[PDB]
């Protein structure tokens, strides 16, 4: 708008411990 | 006029479908399609869960 | 059934459906189809659904 | 242009005529037989035809790209046409017979002003002799010039079921047509005949000469009989269905007489009052010129 | 609902009761580590009609991985064929060959 | 129908058998060599086999479109099959050996009531002699009729690593198989053999005669050895991997002895208790009929 600037970014990393599920898959 | 028969919007049919689900068999892949890919083949998917 | 041609994750079930809708012995399809009794005016026109 | 083929424009083969006998198409010659004829105790006399007054509507050139050929085919055979006898389209056509006019009749049946490259047509001389005669139909409706109806139909019948000793003689007993059927057959054949490019059969019925004509009438004696029958359907009064064995049959009530209306409002195609005014003045020209 | 073997011998001639039959085709087997069993279930009644009548398909679950589970059916090639009208008035099939 | 080819149904070539040696397929003959044999100080004696009681389950016709051929191939080689020995499928099959029955075995392996046009099958006489013998397996499970297991396996071994002077004689020293490996190789070959249409190899093992048989056994001596090995894998007890040079190797612990369970729960395919009841009564029929 007034002065030309410069910004920076860094790709984030998201992970949780493997959760527990009660539903079964195959026969 | 006499008017013997009355008209309807959608037909019923004599033979219908029934189902007995098993509430412990769920696939972990939530698939998706387009909206017209949904409409035509839509309620038939939710009868054969 | 067969409307759910390619919408079920049931990999086995998906097979027979394609095979039966391939052998030219059967042809599924819904919508406004061609008819013999066509354009026959009964105050209003006859269409086949 | 295509110039003109000697022996007809109908011997070309690019555009022919096939009635759709259900799932499989056929030839007009092949269809006529499925019908038999019942002689009833009624008689018609072959009545002579009056001449057509020469006074085709004057030239105007409103800009419309008029589908004159499309309009013609629609009224005679078309299923429930509307405003068929309106004045504006024909007047434009009559400009065609004029020696030296930038106005060419498209092969597809659409009329133009000036011309085009991408579209081939009929040489100006073939159309000149055509519009000389079918422009007249235009004013068939006028109170003064208007043509008969209750009597031209004494000719329709001889052709449809005219025995050869009958069209040799003058009088034919009133017949009753009956042929095999598919239920939606009457409308089905009428839906089909509409696309024959009936322009081609007429734009050459005025160009062919003494020998080329003798051969033309002796070959297309069917392509004519066909549109005659489909037309004679709307006119005859009662359609009775016969349920025999495992078969089903349509009877057309009287081939030779104008009932004046209805035919079957449902079982067939119907003629309005602005149709008898038209189809009549049509037959008054093709028949005379035909014979 | 459970009935008795003494009532099956005293039931009135024309009084039809319903007795349910257990399917149990799709049922996950027990884990490797669990208490065992000692001389179990005895079944006393059996239909000889037989009862399996109306089933479009049965057990729409995949067995690991790309194969059908033992004793599973798919819809027949008849309820998936829209034919054409007669040469006159009613519905006909494809037809075959 | 395909009638029947003289010299086998396995000489047709439409349906054959190829083990997938990784990225490239091969022939059973070509695979057997990658394995060598280690003679250990153990000995087995070739024990004679008892006759099979003739009492195949009676005819019922519940309507299922039973995949009898598919079920058979699944239990012997299939990876962790379930409810293999259930009664309903076989009973339906036994209807097949019956002279004059509207019930044809599909070429693809699916059994039908009445018939079909779009699907070609095996002529009723070829299947008649087939189901005469493999319907019996059906009731292999019954307390009274049930077959052995801890002793039929004295035959498995001679075939897999049977030296020619050994299957000429009666006794073979207990061997120890070892061959090159790709890590997921044991499961990989077991996943592959399941689609051989093993029906074809059996429905002709009862139709071929005195000379056509002498040629059949002398050619497919491999197609048999193959399914024998893959089957003998689930049975032998300990799988030890040898890490030499840059190579990796699988050792199958004892070719000729039923350990009674496990093999490797992870390194191979496992046999439940309703499997030893099945695979046993299977070999009791193919072996006897085979020799």
């Amino acid at each position: 708008a007034k002065i030309a600037t410069a910004s920076s970014a860094r790709q984030t990393d998201v992970e949780k411990p493997a959760d527990v599920t009660f539903t079964i898959e195959n026969v | 006029l006499s008017d013997d028969f009355k008209q309807i919007s959608d037909p019923k049919g004599y033979l219908t479908y029934s189902v007995k689900y098993e509430d412990q068999f769920t696939k972990k892949d939530k698939l998706r399609a387009s909206e017209a890919d949904d409409r035509i083949v839509g309620p038939t998917v939710n009868l054969f869960k | 059934p067969a409307l759910l041609r390619d919408f079920t994750q049931v990999n086995w079930l998906n097979r027979d459906i394609t095979n039966m809708l391939q052998q030219a012995g059967t042809k599924y399809g819904l919508g406004l189809t061609e008819t013999r009794l066509d354009y026959v005016r009964l105050v209003k026109t006859i269409v086949g659904h | 242009m295509l110039q003109q083929p000697t022996g007809g424009y109908t011997t070309l083969e690019q555009f022919a005529f096939t009635i759709r006998n259900d799932g499989t198409n056929a030839t007009p010659t092949q269809f006529l037989q499925l019908l038999s004829y019942e002689a009833t105790e009624n008689e018609l006399v072959k009545k002579t035809i009056p001449t057509p007054e020469t006074h085709l509507p004057s030239a105007r050139n409103v800009p419309g790209n008029v589908y004159i050929e499309d309009a013609i085919t629609q009224a005679l055979f078309g299923i429930s046409a509307q405003n068929v006898n309106a004045h504006g389209y024909f007047s434009r056509l009559s400009a065609l017979a004029l020696p030296n006019t930038s106005a060419r009749l498209g092969l597809d049946g659409v009329i133009y002003n000036s011309e085009t490259i991408n579209i081939p047509f009929y040489d100006p001389a073939a159309v000149a002799n055509f519009a000389a005669t079918y422009a007249k139909l235009g004013n068939a409706s006028t109170p003064r010039y208007r043509a008969d109806m209750i009597d031209i139909y004494a000719h329709v019948g001889l052709e449809l079921a005219g025995t050869d000793a009958e069209r040799a003689a003058g009088v034919m007993p009133v017949k009753r047509a009956k042929f095999d059927s598919w239920e939606g057959s009457l409308i089905s054949l009428s839906r089909d005949v509409v696309n024959w490019k009936i322009l081609a059969f007429l734009i050459d019925l005025c160009s062919l000469e003494g020998e080329a004509l003798r051969a033309f009438k002796t070959r297309n004696r069917d392509v004519f009989r066909m549109m005659l029958f489909i037309m004679s359907t709307a006119v005859a009064a009662n359609v009775v269905n016969r349920k025999v064995t495992k078969r089903v049959d349509r009877v057309l009530e009287y081939i030779g007489v104008n009932s004046m209306r209805t035919a079957g409002r449902t079982a067939t195609i119907t003629y309005d009052l602005s149709r008898h005014e038209f189809a009549a003045k049509f037959l008054q020209l093709t028949f005379t010129r035909w014979n | 609902q459970h009935v008795d073997a003494e009532s099956i011998m005293t039931a009135p001639k024309g009084k039809l009761f319903h007795l349910q039959f257990m399917d149990g085709l799709l049922r996950p087997e027990p884990s490797a580590f669990d208490p065992p069993a000692s001389g179990e279930d005895m079944r006393l009644i059996y239909p000889l009609q037989p009862i399996s009548v109306a089933r479009s398909m049965r057990a729409i679950v995949n067995h690991n991985e790309v194969d059908r589970p033992r004793g599973a059916v798919a819809p027949s090639s008849y309820e998936m064929d829209t034919g054409t009208l007669s040469r006159n008035g009613d519905l006909l099939y494809s037809p075959v060959a």
